RNA sequence: UUUGCUCCACACAAUAUAGAUGGAUACGAAUAAGGCGUCCUUGUGGCGUCGCUGAACCAUAGCAGGCUAGCAACGGUGCACUUGGCGGAAAGGCCUUGGGUGCUUGCUGGCGAAUUGCAAUGUCAUUUUGCGUGGGGAUAAAUCAUUUGUAUACGACUUAGA
RNA sequence: AACUGGCGAUGCGGGAUGAACCGAACGUAGAGUUAAGGUGCCGGAAUACACGCUCAUCAGACACCACAAAAGGUGUUAGUU
């Protein structure tokens, strides 16, 4: 489904030895709390020796925008598997919230290089709003000063199977 | 697997099927193109096959290493005594071709066709266009306007004529009756030339002329059930052949499971209707006179 | 990609006027007129000061793009043929047989006829297309012009010329016979 | 709804609208396709071209008189198609297809009567503008139709008959108008008005 | 002479271009485009009207003829300020878009007894139109 | 005047049915201007009768009629399920059907 | 070879209706464009307006629609004839000046309905037949048998024969 | 050959078709809900909604499975310096 942010904080399991571990912090994009703290033990599995057994998650929160509201480029740095190989990229995507904007990102994903939820790691998302500072064309022209476009060849869906005259595309 | 030497296929697949005619007299299949410009005439004649015979004549035919001498041509006779025509036919073309909208016969018809019109004719009470006369028999009753209905629509007209089996040595009596085109002026011209030309003869004096391609379209001469070897031109098969050896050996393989329409099969030969293009006329020539 | 907005502007002479209808587009000017029907590119026009024209393309693709490109290359080659006229000089090029070049009139149809092209019996018969005047010009001799308001039309008939011409079961290099584009101009260059 | 549905082929994706058409006579519509010859199918001439030289090649080995029968005319391909989309050998699909019609142009019972569209299967509401399609009168002719000149004078005289008549209703319809107009702004009407008619 | 092209305009979309959502929680309400997200989203405002401050597609809502001067990024009560001052609602009312579908809603909402009277008065006026008609 | 038209036009169209399997003893109904099961919902719990003429006077009339009603919707087009008192001929696929509008709750 | 056959209306009997229960309600072309109206150098023209679905437009009140009266009827709408036409793509339909009658809910009235008993589809508009109800109507062919040979295994074909 | 599960011995829904695959195992009926598989029409079910990519003069279309490779193409799309 749609995308949420958490961010899930958790421990090695206290010993004796060792009492109040480092408690390392994650950011992450889940569908719910059962695969963000999937994703977390996963992600912690892949940077530090530490397993899902031998560790806790002492809290988990979900985090809103701060302003879900108003427009924002998004520089997202992600990492991906191939059929032949893994490859670091860099997108940028005009969107209104962080969990919509890594929704975009993975559908982009499965599109352009048939890279699944599975494949794709998220290393960075980056809210920006400066001019000359987004390097994609894709984005720099809707980023462009007073920007007006029509809309041509309107199709409008009817409900009706049959329709009693040769339908308009003006807009 | 493969023949072992190849060889052309025998007789034609165009051909086929190697059926009897529908009818003795083998109609035109198409006429030749309409022109407007040109004046309306008959694209077509009837004649009866009179026999063969042998003409000399000098060729002409500048760089032939034999040239300017003279040669032995076989020729065909045919009897052609003027056929009258009587009647005439319209077809307006729609998305389903050449639809026959009416047609309009003349006052006076021949016992010739009305024979043609009949089977039992001796024991009959001649009754055929007797009614088709009383809306005839006036000056316009209901006639001219059949005309101008074809005036109007019918972008191809037909005339309809009759041979004169009784001018003909056949012991007949029934006349043969046909379809000609008219391929010149307009339709208002084709109908009034069929009017004009209703109920008399056409000569074929007028019609063809002498150095003139055309093409005759006839029934062949049947020769009832035949087998593969003379009517397809198969090989005989050898002495020593079992049960035959007048066939053919080999009828298809094992797959396809069926024998193939292609096959050389025994049946049917001659009366095929046939058009053969490209006879040029070495005389048109009259019978009142020596 | 589907780049938003791709405009692109055509200027116009003070001698010439454009009439644009949904996508067929006429040109008039002191040679005459010239027409183009293009409905199959999908591109909008506008008017700025009756001296300039904005060819616009929008959500347009790389294809849409260039043909975008194309129509404004298109509309300014048939408003320079309005206003100026395209010139095609063709020289004959022959090694033994000269190429016999003449103007027949077929029921008045302009048909150019080429002969003695490698000492054959062929005649090589080429339709001239409207629009276009053929000339053999003075002063210089194995020498054709094709003039004309529609380069299309012009260019095409040349090509025709070079189509002919070209030789057949012989290694081209050393047969280079045969009529070709020498020069491709305006008829008012350098006035 | 109506006892008979009349839909003009022009401009529509040969498929989709006979997809639509036998749904709707499996459902117990009954319907005529006109302008079967300016019906349309998506891609290119060439391609449609090379697919029917396909269809064209598939024929009995043993029996041409009995292997499929390929049908050249547009109105027999869109009934082809929409025989394909039904099924055909059974009597439900029989009473379906018999409740079918196809003409290449409009004959007078339907030129003098109404003709509706089907959005979903119209071409440009659905192909994406640029896509190159083609015209099923074109892709007939080049396999063998014989009648696309005769069809195209009929319809060019009809469509000059229809223009007269819509010539003689417009000029009827706005002289109603005007006297509408005239008897217009009385109390039935600024009652019907405010209303809501 | 003048060299003449056809106009071909038709409703570009822009900030404070005012659209119809037709779909959705609001389903035929008036908002005014803040800014452009994509070719095919836009954030949109319709404090005034009752839309909230949301992320659309202009494939789910319907732009309009008319629009007004707007800042783009302009929030929702700047929004329904400059549409106060604009008056946009007024000119969609006077649209005669609006005023069909206003009819359209009333002539839903009609029950049996003013659909006889609808018959009625639909009558008389057939007779008065009928006798102008002959008269003329 | 000329409408005597108590009941809303539908058209039986098919049993309940998988892709190689009907079930007899449940019909689909389109009904005429339904397009959702929004009005579907409407049309829930509603008498049917299946109307055809027979060439034999039965009981003082040569028409005879099947009993049913609408129980419930069938997917997203407006389509509804209807149980009969006897299962339909199924020669009756795409016939006309009535729906009436009783039991009334409006 | 003791009324057979065609056309035109009708109590009564139909393997019965692939399934009417107000109307299949007629420009074309384009869709990165159009429709309508208007104005003129009548043109790829200026201007105004419309769409954003048919949720439309016609027709729709009356014993399944009765009987009987009025008001400006200078209208609307069923039925039957010729005059004037148009329509051949499958025309079989589309119009039109005429005369007689009905009805009219455009507006105002008077009388009747019940008991089908709380609902039962509660029955309304096709191809033919009859020792029919009668008005017009001109009273034939084919086959077998015989024969022919342009044909042919037999059939069939091509002819002839009061 | 090993472990397990199946077919043999077993129907049923799906994979068009199939002993083994996927679901699920079976008395006779009714209602509801699903599994696997699907919802353009055949065919019951969205010509759904959303984002992209692809135009093939041998497109591609759903495991078992009914085939395709090395190599190459400013065709087009997206990605460090």
């Amino acid at each position: 489904a749609h995308f949420k942010e958490y961010q899930v904080i958790g421990r090695r399991l206290p010993t004796e030895s060792v009492p109040e571990p480092k408690l390392f912090r994650m950011r992450i994009f889940a569908s719910n709390e059962v695969i963000a703290k999937s994703r977390y033990w996963y992600f912690l599995q892949k940077l530090h020796k530490v397993k899902k057994a031998s560790g806790e998650i002492v809290s988990i929160n979900q985090i809103n925008e701060a302003h879900p509201t108003k427009v924002k480029n998004f520089g997202v740095w992600v990492r991906y598997d191939s059929r032949s190989g893994t490859h670091n990229m860099y997108k940028e995507i005009r969107d209104v919230s962080r969990v919509a904007a890594v929704e975009t990102l993975y559908q982009d994903m499965a599109a352009r290089h048939r890279a699944r939820f599975r494949s794709i790691h998220i290393l960075k998302v980056a809210e920006i709003e400066k001019t000359a500072d987004v390097k994609r064309q894709y984005v720099k022209q809707f980023l462009t000063k007073d920007l007006k476009f029509p809309l041509p060849h309107r199709v409008q869906k009817s409900t009706k199977t049959f329709s009693y005259k040769r339908p308009s595309t003006f807009y | 697997s493969h023949r072992k030497y190849e060889a052309p296929r025998h007789g034609h697949l165009g051909f086929l099927p190697r059926k009897r005619a529908a009818s003795i007299r083998a109609r035109v299949k198409a006429f030749p193109k309409d022109d407007r410009s040109k004046p309306v005439a008959l694209t077509s004649f009837l004649g009866y096959k009179a026999g063969m015979t042998t003409i000399v004549r000098d060729l002409d035919r500048p760089g032939s290493k034999f040239h300017k001498r003279e040669v032995v041509e076989a020729v065909t006779v045919v009897d052609t005594p003027p056929v009258v025509v009587v009647g005439v036919v319209g077809y307006v073309e729609t998305p389903r071709g050449l639809r026959s909208l009416t047609t309009v016969w003349a006052e006076h018809l021949s016992d010739e066709v009305k024979r043609r019109f009949y089977k039992n004719w001796y024991k009959s009470k001649k009754k055929a266009f007797t009614k088709y006369s009383a809306k005839y028999a006036q000056d316009g009753a209901g006639i001219e306007r059949e005309l101008a209905r074809i005036k109007k629509y019918a972008s191809v007209v037909r005339v309809l004529v009759h041979t004169q089996i009784r001018k003909t040595p056949l012991a007949q009596k029934k006349a043969h009756l046909a379809e000609i085109q008219l391929n010149g002026g307009s339709i208002s011209e084709k109908v009034d030339w069929a009017r004009e030309h209703f109920e008399k003869t056409v000569a074929v004096d007028s019609v063809f002329e002498q150095n003139e391609m055309i093409d005759a379209i006839a029934v062949t001469k049947g020769h009832g059930f035949e087998g593969v070897t003379h009517r397809w031109g198969t090989k005989k098969l050898p002495r020593k052949t079992h049960r035959g050896l007048r066939k053919v050996a080999c009828i298809g393989a094992w797959h396809p499971a069926h024998v193939m329409w292609s096959v050389a099969r025994a049946g049917q030969r001659g009366y095929h209707s046939r058009t053969s293009i490209n006879h040029k006329i070495y005389r048109v020539g009259k019978g009142d006179d020596e | 990609m589907k780049y938003i907005q791709t405009e692109q502007q055509i200027e116009v002479p003070e001698g010439v006027t454009v009439s644009i209808k949904s996508r067929i587009v006429k040109v008039v000017g002191p040679r005459g007129t010239l027409t183009k029907n293009l409905k199959h590119i999908d591109v909008t026009f506008t008017k700025v000061n009756n001296q300039l024209i904005k060819v616009a393309v929008h959500n347009g693709g790389r294809k849409h793009v260039a043909a975008l490109r194309t129509v404004k290359s298109l509309v300014d080659n048939m408003i320079t043929g309005v206003t100026k006229g395209y010139k095609y000089k063709m020289r004959y090029v022959y090694a033994h047989f000269p190429i016999n070049v003449n103007i027949v009139e077929k029921d008045g149809a302009k048909f150019i006829e080429v002969r003695n092209f490698l000492g054959d019996k062929k005649i090589r018969n080429v339709p001239v297309r409207d629009g276009v005047t053929i000339e053999f010009s003075t002063n210089v001799k194995d020498e054709i012009v094709l003039s004309g308001n529609s380069v299309e039309d012009v260019s095409q008939n040349a090509a025709d010329l070079q189509q002919i011409c070209r030789v057949r079961n012989k290694d081209i290099r050393k047969f280079l016979d045969g009529i070709y584009v020498s020069h491709k101009g305006f008829i008012t260059e350098d006035l | 709804v109506e006892p008979v549905v009349v839909i003009d082929g022009k401009g529509h994706l040969v498929g989709r609208l006979a997809s639509v058409v036998a749904k709707q006579l499996l459902n117990g519509q009954k319907i005529v396709v006109v302008r079967a010859e300016e019906l349309n199918i998506s891609g290119e001439f060439f391609r449609n071209k090379l697919k029917y030289h396909d269809f064209l090649r598939k024929a009995t080995a043993f029996n041409k008189t009995r292997g499929p029968f390929h049908f050249r005319a547009p109105s027999r391909i869109f009934y082809k198609a929409l025989r394909g989309m039904v099924s055909h050998k059974t009597a439900r699909g029989k009473a379906a297809l018999e409740r079918l019609k196809v003409f290449e142009g409009i004959p007078p019972p339907y030129d003098k009567k109404k003709r509706v569209v089907v959005p979903q299967a119209l071409r440009v509401l659905r192909l994406k503008p640029g896509r190159k399609y083609t015209t099923l009168g074109k892709l007939s002719t080049s396999v063998g139709w014989k009648y696309e000149d005769v069809v195209a004078k009929l319809e060019a005289k009809r469509k000059v008959s229809s223009a007269e008549y819509y010539a003689k209703k417009r000029a009827f319809t706005k002289k109603v108008a005007s006297a509408n107009a005239t008897a217009a702004e009385s109390d039935v009407a600024k009652q019907l008005a405010a209303l809501g008619y | 002479t003048d060299s003449i092209v056809k106009a071909s305009n038709w409703r570009l979309v822009e900030v404070g271009r005012v659209v119809l959502i037709k779909k959705g929680q609001s389903a035929g309400k008036l908002a005014a485009i803040v800014e452009i997200i994509d070719q095919k989203k836009v954030l949109i405002d319709g404090p005034k009207a009752g839309v909230p401050r949301q992320a659309i597609n202009l494939g789910q809502v319907v732009l309009t003829p008319l629009t007004f001067a707007l800042p783009r990024g302009a929030r929702t009560a700047t929004v329904s300020k400059k549409w106060a001052a604009a008056a946009v609602c007024e000119k969609w009312a006077a649209s005669s878009w609006a005023k069909k579908i206003a009819q359209r809603e009333r002539r839903a909402a009609l029950t049996d007894f003013e659909r006889f009277q609808v018959m009625v008065l639909r009558k008389q006026k057939r007779y008065t139109v009928k006798k102008a008609l002959a008269k003329a | 005047a000329e409408s005597h038209r108590l009941y809303v036009k539908g058209k039986h169209l098919s049993y309940q049915r998988s892709k190689r399997v009907n079930n007899p003893n449940v019909s689909l109904i389109k009904i005429e201007g339904v397009a959702t099961p929004q009005d579907a919902q409407f049309y829930l719990g509603k008498r049917i009768a299946y109307v055809y003429r027979a060439s034999k006077e039965v009981r003082g009339s040569k028409i005879r009629v099947m009993w049913g009603k609408v129980t419930r919707t069938h997917g997203n087009s407006g389509v509804v399920r209807a149980t009969f008192r006897n299962n339909l001929p199924a020669k009756t696929f795409g016939a006309s059907v009535r729906i009436f509008l009783y039991p009334s709750n409006i």
